[PDB]
Order: structure tokens, then C-alpha cells, then sequence
């Protein structure tokens, strides 16, 4: 399977242009056979937020070649788990070898390919690592979250994000959960004898600040105590739903890149080989 | 009494490099 | 030697299906045979039966 | 018997698998068998104890 | 760029048709 997205007739002074796109992804909708250019395109830059929700319930593809016919694609998964392709960096950010890679929408705006021949333009997201992107989402739901290089945020669909953050976080509250919240002064005790768990607990921790100002008793046992325990439940549940955390609030990772014989690292806008996961 | 339809097999494995490479 | 080792496997594997036909009559000879106790006088008293 | 029951042998199938580098062949053969003979054509003895 | 070591595979497993009949 290859993706066929037609192209208009084009400047001759914007088609040239266009042809060094060969390692940017795109957002189709359906997986057709064919397609046109009309279709895949995106306005100009805004609410952030929503663009990376609409990075989600649309499946990416990227392009190959660029004839002033035709323009192939591929689609990034949707059977392929080593289908080896080819995808330029366009982020601020290096890559290194082995790290995952994820597609974030594109900060401050003003990159825009503009086509003033078929009057459409196009928003090529960025490629960041994983452990960096997971950074700026937070971020970026965090500062969201506080409305009850920056771009304003809009508060219209802000609230989409807040409220896939605190069902997930108040989902997390168990009967057992007390129990493990009822040792944070014989945590903090802990802390201070060991030099790793010092280091553990950050300094702006949000829970340092609670066990020098708060008391707690010992916690009630719960009801039928001596048949279950609520401890590893809770426990359970937490690394359940913290494994997919950050998938639903910013986006899947999709390919890590390998590199056989080239130099270790990607400077920023050159061609990397990959292979999609 | 020995040779090649498993040296038949062995040879030409040959005319199948795609296997294609699209999902 | 690998050759000799695959010559050798074939010649190992696949004759099993003349023993086993040799297996099979005997197997299929085995279920339809009552035993002659039970059938010599069967005979005997045939026609004269119901 | 002389002619206790038919028999039809197949065309032999060969069946392949891959198995992690390691191969398999699997051989096949259909039969068939009805029994020629009307009445009893088989006797059985059991001899010995 | 894509066509026939693996469609090379693909074809010609065909010299292969004993795969013997005898143990």
C-alpha cells in the first residue's frame, strides 16, 4: 500500500519549493488508495491544544517522492511493525540514536508552506524525542490547567484537557490509597538517612510541605480487612493507568530510529533513517 | 541419485525480494 | 554431509508409510472380525431364526 | 480373505511450516476402505492366554 | 527498489516436489 494524493497545477517558483518535502509526515482522515491535496490541510497556527487533539483520531502518513504529477505517500502504521522508512527532523531539538520519536504540533506558528497556485497551505508537524515531548505537554496542559515563546491559550477546549487530567488523577484515589498516604512523615524520616532518598524527592516536592505542616492518625481499617488488602489493588491500579498517562493527554510514540552506518546523532533538518514501531 | 529438487529447493529460493514493504 | 544427513532423514521419515499400510490393514482387520466363538453357531442355527 | 475390502490410496500433499529457523516438513496421504465382501469375511481366534 | 529476492523467495520455491515419500 502507497497513498496517491494528487496534486493542481502549481507555480513552477512554489512547485521546486514543494519538492523538498520528503521526510515530512501529513494527517490524512481515510485511507484511500487515492486522494487530493485539497484535502490534507490544516489553517495557519492556533490553540495548540486543539491541534494535538486532532492528532490523535486522524493516522499519519508520510511522503516519498515528489513528481509534478503525483505524490506518493505511506501510511506511518497500520500493519507495519519494522516497515524501515525515511523522515526529516523539523524540531528545534537533536535525536540521538535508539530514542523514540514523537509528533507534536508546531510551536508559535509561522511555519507554513504556503501554495498561493491552489491557494492551500500546510502545517508539517515537528518530530521531538519522547522524554522531551513528554515535557512540553505537561507543560502545556499545566499552564492550561491554571486558567480556572508562548502562545495564548483559549479556554474553549482547555477544558477537554483538565478533564481528561483529573478523571485519571481522581481515579486514582482508593480506600488503600490512605494507607499508603498515611506513612509520609515515616517517608519523609526515610529521606533525610539515605542520600538516594534525598535525591528521590525533589525539592519543590508538594508533599514535603505537607509533612511539616499536617498530622494524620492511624487509618481506619477498612471493611472485611481480614479477607483482602487493599495495598497491592491500589498499587495495581496505579501503574495500570500510569502507563498510558501521557499517551492520552499528549500522543503515542511511532517510530525509533536506527542507523546502521551514518553517525550517531540527526543534526536538525537533515534526513534519518527509522524504522516505525 | 542426490541432486537439486532439494538442491531444487537450495538453488532458486531466488525469484521472491519483495515480500513488499507496505502495510 | 549435510547432504548425506538430508538423504538420510528422507530415507527416515516418509515409509512409515509402507509399514505404515502394513499398519493399517491390520488395524481396519482388527474391528470387523468377530471372534469364531461367537459366530460358529450363528451359522449353525441360520434360516431358522426370528 | 481373498479380496477382504477396497482401498484407495491418495496423492501424497506436503505440507509446509516455518519454525524459527528451524523447518519442519509435514507429509500427507488420504486414504480410503470399504469392505467388499457381503456377510462376515473375518475371522478372530484369540488363541493363547 | 522493491522487487524480487523476497518476490525472489516468493517465485521460485518451485523446484521442490519429493520432499520424499519414504520413511
Amino acid at each position: 500500500m502507497e497513498v496517491d494524493i494528487a496534486l493542481p497545477t502549481l507555480s513552477p517558483g512554489d512547485l521546486s519549493a514543494l519538492q523538498r518535502c520528503e521526510g515530512r509526515v501529513v494527517f490524512l482522515e481515510t485511507l484511500r488508495r487515492h486522494a487530493t491535496l485539497r484535502e490534507v490541510a490544516l489553517p495557519c497556527g492556533g490553540d495548540v491544544l486543539a491541534a494535538m487533539a486532532a492528532y490523535r483520531r486522524r493516522f499519519a502518513a508520510v511522503i516519498t517522492r515528489v513528481t509534478p504529477h503525483r505524490m506518493l505517500a505511506t501510511p506511518l502504521g497500520v500493519g507495519g511493525r519494522g516497515q524501515s522508512l525515511v523522515l526529516q527532523n523539523t524540531g528545534p531539538f537533536d535525536l540521538t540514536n535508539g530514542d523514540h520519536v514523537c509528533l507534536v504540533p508546531p510551536l508559535l506558528g509561522d511555519e507554513c508552506l504556503r501554495l498561493t497556485s491552489a491557494n492551500l497551505e500546510l502545517r508539517f508537524p515537528m518530530t521531538l524525542p519522547l522524554a522531551q515531548a513528554r515535557e512540553l505537554t505537561a507543560r502545556v496542559v499545566a499552564r492550561a490547567a491554571e486558567t480556572l515563546q508562548l502562545p495564548p491559550p483559549h479556554r474553549d477546549n482547555a477544558e477537554a484537557a483538565t478533564r481528561s487530567l483529573v478523571l485519571n488523577m481522581i481515579f486514582l484515589l482508593n480506600e488503600g490509597a490512605v494507607i499508603l498516604l498515611s506513612l509520609i512523615p515515616n517517608l519523609l524520616t526515610l529521606g533525610a538517612q539515605d542520600g538516594y532518598a534525598n535525591a528521590v524527592i525533589q525539592l519543590g516536592s508538594a508533599t514535603r510541605e505537607l509533612g511539616q505542616l499536617v498530622r494524620q492518625p492511624p487509618p481506619p481499617l477498612p471493611q472485611d480487612h481480614a479477607r483482602r488488602f487493599c495495598v497491592f489493588e491500589a498499587l495495581e491500579a496505579w501503574i495500570a493507568s500510569a502507563s498510558r498517562l501521557g499517551d492520552t493527554l499528549g500522543t503515542r510514540p511511532v517510530a525509533r530510529v536506527c542507523i546502521f552506518d551514518g553517525p550517531p546523532t540527526v543534526p536538525p533538518g537533515e534526513k534519518a533513517a527509522v524504522v516505525e514501531v | 541419485m542426490s541432486v537439486q529438487i532439494g538442491n531444487g529447493l537450495l538453488m532458486v529460493v531466488a525469484p521472491g525480494t519483495l515480500t513488499v514493504g507496505s502495510a | 554431509r549435510a547432504i548425506q544427513q538430508l538423504a538420510r532423514n528422507v530415507q527416515a521419515v516418509l515409509d512409515s508409510f509402507e509399514r505404515g499400510t502394513a499398519d493399517q490393514m491390520l488395524r481396519v482387520l482388527m474391528e470387523k472380525a468377530p471372534p469364531l466363538s461367537l459366530l460358529a453357531p450363528f451359522t449353525l442355527y441360520e434360516g431358522r431364526l426370528a | 480373505e481373498k479380496a477382504s475390502e477396497s482401498y484407495f490410496m491418495g496423492q501424497m500433499q506436503v505440507a509446509r511450516t516455518e519454525s524459527g529457523g528451524g523447518l519442519h516438513l509435514q507429509l500427507t496421504q488420504p486414504r480410503a476402505n470399504v469392505d467388499l465382501g457381503v456377510g462376515f469375511t473375518a475371522a478372530y481366534a484369540a488363541a493363547a492366554l
